[PDB]
């Protein structure tokens, strides 16, 4: 149970290297239990550990001109709103309603759709520049059925409800209680983070719960290694270790070491040790 | 055992310079009913070259009918290094034949002769609701996906160049499983190497692939070297008619190494294995065997054929004389004959020119229509 | 100056708005055509099968809304384009 | 104010029922557009061959069935829909 | 309750037999839709050039034979569907 034990499980598991088992202890530590912890190559000649808090999606503004905080590079909304649909979008007239209504309001509005095409885009960065509502834009992560899980997934998380147009839902008669609230909101040219959303917690035990269950029947490794990173990104967190070699060849070692050190530790936190 | 099946996408030099050839040979067909084609295609870095022999009443400017075909793959950009706009295409075909008025005169059509000496084979099993060897059949079904993907729009930054192998495994003669998924394609330089396998094997490689058939042991590899972003007529040489294993049967089925691309029906180096294949899905499609094969051989300057062989691998449930008893009496294998009940004077070879000869419905060779009287008559 | 012919009218239409219903701002295709004008001059009356003029129902000063197309002519006077249609195009009058 | 030309009525059409002989909730496809409104203006009056104006049938107030096509028209008033249509475009008047 | 205007009629379709000319009970498209129907109620009448009214030939509760087309429309009244067509439309009375 102790880090020092976890710590001494990693050095033994990798080939007596302590700082790859400290490394480990420390981002098991600071990830926690329910968690994901990868490793991927580096470009440096020594190891780093980024963690990541909160959860976070491989998308990021559609156009230049929402960045509030050039200095940074990246746009941040306080307390604003988070539209979810999955349809595409080439016309505005689907959201004059709640763009009056949260412009009515004023603080800002996120949207979180598949695609927008450049007419919207057009209103919406003439109606951030003059001043009147401030609003973003990014692409829905993912593809396929795994993106519907995770906006339904941000849809739990942030306390809001989704915007299905093969469900019978219409975005014209959506109102405020199908927008959901955070605390803040970071979106830069690669990633969009959702920081302390406003859900029920109830809602999240179930989500995590469904993931949980539904890794069991996946036959494919891959499939657990995305539901996995799916329920550490919807509760906990997601750390990644970059190893760092001066030679590919070296790189190659280190990194079947750390992973090697990785699964030790993983099966003497599971079960124990001798 | 493991097998392997490579195809690959409309927008390889080979597959450019094969659509090229049947694209004139449709407009040519077109205005003339009764022309003769011969005809190849070369293409390199900027630079296009097209040459044979077509005899024909009627005159078709080539400059027009080959930018209207590459652009219709997507080359519309130098980015590649290939342009459709931008490239030059020369003419090096010989318009007139000497022979156009010795010969004009005919006896009879219905005993016209064999122009060729050689045999030709047809293939067919139930494996596939196509009647077509599996391996080959998905690896033309991925590369098909891609380029309906990629014109639809959804993944803009993907290119015409694409190349695909699919490993099968058989136990006792038939399949149990997908072993390995190879898809090897070119992408734009936007989009990092990790996004890219992502979008390819949800998209392309789920959909098509059944889910029935894919376990735990099956391995999927995209990019094997990690950057297939050189690509097009620059980094390969371009010429007609490379890969006729690739589009007939996959190396499933023993071919006589024909050329088809560019060439007019009159020549039995390619109606005949039409026929063939007809004739040998046909046979397959009544129940009669589990696998069937079509021997047909022809003689330069004879009309009748030589012998007409039937091959089942024991799976006949019939005699093999009751089997070639049926196909002298019910189909017409004169070469003349199989053009008339065939209707093949018509433009429709510029489809068939790229993702396989055959495997697909809609083709007037792949028709088993025949089937329910052939069942009748050996039951 | 033109003075339209029987029963026809020469309009100038209003321009796009660009605020619709509160705040939010629309460019391009989002706006579309405006589809009301004012009338600039009225034409002497439609022709009847007995001969007489029927004096048409609009004036001068008058705001009208029509719907385009194709029997609505766009012409361009003193660099200002100007629309001269029928009064069977014209639908309402506004206050 | 808006008062139609000759024998154009303007109508504002009732709300699509989602409810259909029980609670079931109908959603798509499977309702379609009304095809009953009120009248809010009536015009004056068609105008006859000779030159004289014939009263219309229908007073402000009363429920008409039309039917849409091409001849109806669309405009935005006061941010509602109105439709203004012919007199000879509606059917029956209920009750 | 509804009443038409002018020369427009509202009629109620039959339903159609199945035992015909005997014991064989049609199934299926073979049972086309009948053409015949009896009249509800009856407009006030066609509207002459001059502006005189012509009282239609059909009287409330006759039985009528129509063609069904494009200029028949179908409204559903009390969850009952009847159809709304013009005088031109109505070929014969029974009896």
């Amino acid at each position: 149970s102790d880090s020092k034990a976890i710590a001494q499980v990693g050095t033994i598991s990798a080939n007596s290297d302590e700082t790859v088992g400290k490394l480990i202890a420390e981002a098991m530590d600071k990830v926690g239990k329910e968690g994901v912890i990868t490793v991927e190559d580096g470009t440096g000649l020594q190891d780093e550990l980024d963690v990541v808090e909160g959860m976070q999606f491989d998308r990021g503004y559609l156009s230049p001109y929402f960045i509030n905080k050039p200095e940074t590079g990246a746009v941040e909304l306080e307390s604003p709103f988070i539209l979810l649909a999955d349809k595409k979008i080439s016309n505005i007239r689907e959201m004059l309603p709640v763009l009056e209504a949260v412009a009515k309001a004023g603080k800002p509005l996120l949207i979180i759709a598949e695609d927008v095409e450049g007419e919207a885009l057009a209103t919406l960065v003439v109606n951030t520049m003059r001043g009147i509502v401030k609003v973003a834009a990014v692409k829905a992560p993912g593809f396929g059925d795994r993106r519907k899980a995770m906006l339904q997934d941000i849809a739990t998380l942030t306390g809001g409800t989704v915007i299905s147009e093969e469900i019978g839902m219409e975005l014209e008669k959506a109102t405020l209680e199908d927008l959901g609230q955070a605390k803040r909101v970071v979106i830069n040219k690669d990633t969009t983070t959702i920081i302390d959303g406003v859900g029920e917690e109830a809602a999240i035990q179930g989500r995590v719960a469904q993931i949980r269950q539904q890794i069991e029947e996946a036959t494919s490794d891959y499939d657990r290694e995305k539901l996995q990173e799916r329920v550490a990104k919807l509760a906990g967190g997601v750390a990644v270790i970059k190893v760092g070699a001066a030679t590919e060849v070296e790189m190659k070692e280190k990194k079947a070491r750390v992973e090697d050190a990785l699964h030790a530790t993983r099966a003497a936190v599971e079960e124990g040790v001798v | 055992h493991l097998f392997t099946s490579e195809s690959v996408s409309e927008g390889h030099p080979d597959k450019i310079a094969d659509q090229i050839s049947d694209a004139v040979l449709d407009a040519i067909l077109e205005q003339d009913p009764k022309a003769r084609v011969a005809c190849e295609t070369y293409v390199k870095t900027g630079m296009v070259l097209v040459g044979g022999e077509i005899t024909t009443s009627a005159w078709v400017d080539i400059e027009e009918i080959t930018r209207n075909t590459v652009r219709e793959i997507g080359y519309v950009h130098s980015d590649m290094g290939f342009d459709a706009n931008s490239c030059a295409v020369l003419s090096a075909i010989g318009k007139q034949s000497p022979d156009i008025n010795q010969g004009v005169d005919r006896a009879d059509p219905l005993e016209q002769g064999a122009g060729d000496q050689g045999l030709m084979f047809g293939y067919a099993t139930n494996e596939t609701d196509v009647l077509m060897p599996a391996p080959i059949t998905y690896a033309h079904r991925l590369v098909q996906r891609q380029a309906e993907v990629r014109k639809n729009g959804t993944l803009p930054w993907l290119r015409p160049d694409a190349k695909s192998q699919v490993t099968f495994q058989y136990d006792d003669g038939k399949i149990v499983g997908i072993d390995a998924v190879v898809l090897s394609t070119q992408h734009s330089e936007e989009i990092d190497q990790k996004s890219l396998q992502e979008a390819v094997m949800e998209e392309i490689i789920k959909p098509i692939l059944p889910a029935e058939w894919l376990t735990s042991a099956t391995k999927f590899f995209i990019n094997p070297t990690g950057r297939f972003v050189i690509g097009g007529p620059m980094g390969d040489c371009g010429l007609t008619g490379r890969k006729i294993i690739v589009d007939t049967y996959g190396g499933m089925a023993r071919h006589g190494g024909g050329a088809f691309s560019g060439k007019d029906p009159s020549k039995v180096d390619r109606s005949a294995a039409y026929a063939a294949r007809y004739v040998a899905k046909n046979i397959v499609a009544a129940g009669l065997a589990d696998r069937c094969e079509i021997q047909v051989s022809y003689a330069i300057g004879v009309a009748e054929p030589t012998s007409i062989m039937v091959e089942t691998f024991g799976t006949e449930k019939v005699p093999s004389e009751q089997l070639t008893l049926l196909v002298r009496e019910f189909f017409d294998l004169r070469p003349y004959g199989l053009i008339q009940m065939l209707d093949l004077l018509h433009p429709i070879y510029k489809e068939t020119a790229a993702y396989g000869h055959f495997g697909r419905e809609h083709f007037p060779w792949e028709k088993t229509d025949k089937a329910q009287l052939l069942r009748d008559a050996a039951g | 100056n033109i003075r339209p012919l029987h029963d026809r009218v020469i309009v100038k239409r209003k321009e796009v708005e660009t605020k619709s219903a509160g705040g939010i701002v629309l460019t391009g295709s989002a706006a579309a055509k405006s589809t009301r004008g004012e009338v600039l001059a009225v034409g002497n009356g439609r022709i009847l099968e007995n001969g007489e003029v029927k004096p048409l129902d609009v004036k001068v000063g008058d705001i009208v809304i029509f719907n385009d197309g194709y029997g609505v002519k766009s012409e361009k006077i003193d660099n200002e384009e100007v629309l001269i249609m029928s009064e069977s195009d014209i639908l309402a009058i506004v206050e």
